[PDB]
């Protein structure tokens, strides 16, 4: 008995945890567990690939299911780290199979960064391999004929999913072995020999003649299939393409043979002459030719016996005429096989290591959903600020609302009172005279701990190039130089960083002093504070004013406005949606994740409610600011100008501006102190990089 | 914007 296996590629190997772990750390927090459980899987990687593919050495269903292990496990990777993105150097070298090329030589690689080359390769050895154990099997035998049976339509089915996969994945030419014609072939070559060994169970198991000469045509179809796509082709080792033809006329030979039987069950005498004839011509020309690769004999021998005795018969007896083959009816055909689809999990008892990692398509989707959803708070935030700012401007620049609450000009206006003690609360002018002083302190730190830690690469480099040029021998590593650019490059970008923070320092301390008496006057206590003020004559027609009922009206729902632009903000800022959910839905039920269109829907229903009151806010606002100039315009108009009114007017105006000042300069203080704070962290850690990189070198 | 928050959060 012999039957075609194809022996498997070689490949050399590689790390496979490295590059990988390099990516898990650069992705998930140092020192936590979904880093920790990653790694230990990336290494266990590793470990299996050299257990499938590092050696071609054992032959049974111990190494293949390892080979599976491997493959179901390297698919269950694919979604995972972002392969469909070309930048890591992980790249994966097999040997062809059959030392074959479209060139004269004598062995041929492949060397190619892709898990779709990775994959095609590993399968074909799985299907090589299982090719192995089917031939192995032992076909006196039920398990043997079931095993050999499962092993080729598994092949079959493997090499077959080769053959619509190669080429999307690998971006290049395959390597002959793995292309799809030649894996086309194979895939059928499998199927044939499947169809061979339901053709030998039909036989051990004594079913009908006419069966089994219906599944022994069948097998010739497939051989004579398989054998037609080799003859203007030569891409597999020499044996095959005679195999192929012996296989092809034995498998004739027996297809006559048995419907020989029928024919003379059926009185068909002349046929069973003719049946027999043609059976005997194939294999008197499969044993002559083909002797290297096949044993015919005792298949010869019942031939011969069945000829000559139903010869002697026709001869003596029934005296029938043989007719010309030509003349014959076609024998059927039934199929009992399939090329098995590949289906990851293929192995028994798969457990994907990497299952609880999140795929890439995500990552690059909940990232993405960040900059979309801080693109639109922050743009409402800052229109909303930005307007508030417009409008104290405006309130400001007409007196209002102090005008209207100025009964006489003799006392303190119960706005500038309100404010003035609202400054007083949060601490007065000693606040923003300490945040002024600890600015440049907060500044100088920063500038101490980048300094230091360039003054460290600085040091090793020195006697890195000091140690090259005396020890030219005993010292050659990468110079420091080389090492340490990286690093310096984050460097000089901190520098960048610093000098804007620094101009922002400018800003607020011209503010500061520009602002700093007016603020001082405001901060004083009431009777002290009115005596700074000047009085005026009260324009007594002031009582009911109409005139003065809007404005105080206007002015009253202008406040109301700006004060819902409070918990509008707030609400902006402490809502959010988690949104992995959505996308693991979005790309198990669908084909792939449309974060896009799916996002702005999301955005919509969690802030649209919100993004909706904020531009009401601005219109609202707009609305309100016109008819307040177009009635104050009146209101000054009543009311006449003096001397003694308009100083008061003006101190009037500048306490209103230094409220608005005091509080612009607290929160531009507390940002840049919180700026310089966060700024500590991130150059704290830099400077351990630094120590680190200099401690191991 | 004062203080570049902008630069500050991306690292």
């Amino acid at each position: 008995a012999t039957f075609i296996s194809v022996q498997l590629k070689k490949t050399s190997e590689v790390d496979l945890a490295k590059p990988l772990v390099k990516f898990i750390q650069q992705t998930y927090p140092s020192g936590g567990e979904e880093q920790a459980q990653y790694c230990r899987a990336a290494e266990e990687l590793s470990k299996l690939r050299r257990a499938a593919v590092g050696r071609p050495l054992d032959k049974h269903e111990g190494a293949l299911e390892t080979l599976l292990r491997y493959y179901d496990q390297i698919c269950s990777i694919e979604p995972k780290f972002p392969f469909s993105e070309n930048q890591i150097c992980l790249t994966f070298t097999w040997k062809d199979a059959f030392d074959k090329g479209s060139l004269f030589g004598g062995s041929v690689k492949l060397a190619l960064a892709s898990l779709g080359y990775e994959k095609s390769c590993v399968l074909f050895n799985c299907a090589a391999l299982a090719s192995q154990i089917a031939a192995e099997q032992n076909l006196d035998n039920d398990e043997g004929l079931k095993i050999a049976a499962k092993h080729y339509q598994f092949a079959s089915g493997a090499f077959l999913h080769i053959k619509e996969t190669v080429l999307s994945a690998l971006s290049r030419e395959p390597t002959v072995d793995i292309s799809p014609d030649t894996v086309g072939t194979l895939s059928l070559i499998m199927l044939a020999q499947a169809q061979e060994v339901f053709f030998l169970k039909a036989t051990r198991d004594k079913m009908k003649d006419a069966i089994i000469a219906k599944l022994a045509n069948q097998a010739a179809d497939y051989f004579g299939d398989a054998f037609k796509q080799c003859q203007y082709k030569d891409t597999l080792p020499k044996e095959v393409f005679p195999v192929l033809a012996a296989k092809h006329c034995i498998m004739q030979a027996n297809a006559e043979y048995h419907q020989s039987i029928l024919a003379k069950q059926q009185y068909y005498f002349g046929e069973e002459i003719a049946r027999l004839q043609h059976a005997a011509e194939l294999i008197k020309t499969v044993a002559s030719r083909y002797d290297e690769y096949v044993n015919v004999k005792d298949f010869s021998d019942k031939i011969n016996r069945a000829l000559a005795a139903a010869k002697k018969d026709n001869d003596f007896i029934y005296h029938d005429r043989v007719p010309d083959l030509k003349d014959l009816d076609p024998i059927g055909k039934a199929t009992l096989v399939k090329s098995t689809p590949v289906n990851v999990p293929i192995s028994q008892k798969f457990t994907d290591l990497f299952e609880k990692m999140v795929p890439v398509s995500v990552q690059q989707s909940l990232a993405a959903y960040n900059q979309r959803k801080a693109d639109l708070v922050n743009r409402s935030i800052a229109q909303m600020r930005e307007a508030t700012t417009l409008a104290n401007g405006v309130l400001a620049s007409l007196n209002l609302p102090a005008a209207i609450e100025d009964v006489s000009g003799d006392t303190v206006p119960q706005s500038i009172l309100t404010k003035s003690r609202s400054v007083i609360e949060q601490g007065g002018i000693q606040t923003v005279d300490q945040l002024i002083k600890e600015l440049p302190e907060l500044l100088q730190r920063n500038r101490e701990i980048l300094d230091e830690s360039l003054r460290l690469l600085d040091e090793e480099e020195a006697t890195d190039n000091d140690l090259r040029a005396k020890f030219k021998e005993r010292w050659q590593r990468t110079p420091s130089n080389e090492l340490y650019k990286p690093l310096r490059a984050e460097g000089t970008n901190f520098r960048t960083v610093l000098d804007k923070a620094v101009q922002a320092d400018g800003q607020v301390k011209e503010c500061y002093q520009s602002h700093r008496d007016t603020i001082v006057l405001l901060c004083k206590p009431e009777p002290e504070l009115n005596a700074a003020i000047p009085s005026a004559n009260p324009a007594k027609t002031m009582q009911g004013s109409e005139v003065v009922n809007v404005l105080k009206s206007l002015l009253s729902n202008l406040d109301e406005v700006k004060k819902e632009r409070e918990g509008l903000e707030n609400d902006l800022k402490s809502v959010n949606f988690d949104m992995t959910s959505k996308f693991l839905t979005a790309l198990a039920q669908d084909g792939v994740i449309n974060e896009e269109a799916l996002s702005v829907t999301e955005l919509d229903r969690v802030y649209g409610g919100l993004t909706t009151k904020v531009q009401e806010s601005l219109k609202k606002q707009e609305g309100l600011l016109k008819n307040i100039q177009v009635s104050h315009q009146e209101f000054s108009k009543m009311k006449q100008s003096n001397n003694e009114a308009n100083l008061r007017e003006e101190v009037l105006k500048n306490l209103a501006t230094a409220y608005d000042n005091f509080v612009e300069l607290v929160a531009n203080l507390k940002e840049g102190t919180k700026f310089y704070n966060e700024l500590t962290e991130i150059l704290v850690r830099f400077q351990n990089k630094c120590s680190d990189i200099v401690f191991a070198r | 914007e004062l203080y570049p928050l902008a630069s500050l959060r991306s690292l």
